[PDB]
């Protein structure tokens, strides 16, 4: 069908869109971010799924939560954590910026 | 400011953060070892919602402090973040035990995850005495 989730804020804010390049191991993997004000979204295309992750709070570094997983960048490094496959959160995926 | 280690480990301890909230003493120095190499001047920028992560806990800008260049900053420590760049780590201390108030406790910062969970880390506050 449509191919596009359109989210309607209520004010005039900025929103601000950015495509970052990753690599994990030997793999590639797409992240666009989506700003708006307090808004934070990640859109993480996966070998396994597209998932949308929400920015939530976190001492460290930018940290998303959406589906089984959490994305959590810090600086140029990004862990991926599934948290089906390891709830014990003890071995996520490595990734940094390319 | 770069501390030594045993140096930020009495520290710290005067500043009552052993046992704080359940965290160990070393486990605070575990977090400041990998979070920031006990530097409180280290930054980190992380382009995906324009944050920094500020100082020896490097305490991130969209929750606990206010660098005026972050879009939806909370500030609920209510500090600039260049407070948390000081030689004087006492208002960085005061955030670090508002941020363990969080359901996550210490593993609200990554660098703990990564490098102090699941380990043991005694070490840190061996030797000091």
């Amino acid at each position: 069908a449509m191919g596009e989730i359109t989210i309607k804020l209520p004010d005039s804010v900025k929103v601000s869109t950015n495509s970052i390049l990753y690599k994990c191991g030997a793999k590639d993997l797409s992240v666009t971010y989506y700003n708006a004000g307090d808004i934070s979204l990640a859109k993480l295309e996966l070998e396994d799924e597209t998932v949308v992750a929400s920015n939530v709070i976190s001492g460290s570094g930018a940290k998303y939560a959406g589906s089984v997983y959490i994305w959590w960048t810090k600086g140029k490094t990004a862990s991926l954590y599934n948290l089906i496959d390891n709830p014990e959160e003890d071995k996520p995926i490595s990734c940094v910026e390319q | 400011k770069v501390f030594e280690r045993c140096e930020l480990a009495r520290t710290l301890k005067r500043l009552g953060m052993d046992g704080y909230r359940g965290i160990s003493l070393a486990n605070w120095m575990c977090l400041a070892k990998w979070e920031s190499g006990y530097n409180t001047r280290a930054t980190n920028y992380n382009a995906g919602d324009r944050s920094t992560d500020y100082g020896i806990f490097q305490i991130n800008s969209r929750y606990w402090c206010n660098d005026g260049k972050t879009p939806g900053a909370v500030n609920a420590c209510h500090l600039s973040c260049s407070a948390l760049l000081q030689d004087n780590i006492a208002d960085a201390v005061a955030c670090a035990k508002r941020v363990v108030r969080d359901p996550q406790g210490i593993r609200a910062w990554v660098a703990w995850r990564n490098r102090c969970q699941n380990r043991d880390v005694r070490q840190y506050v061996q030797g000091c005495g």
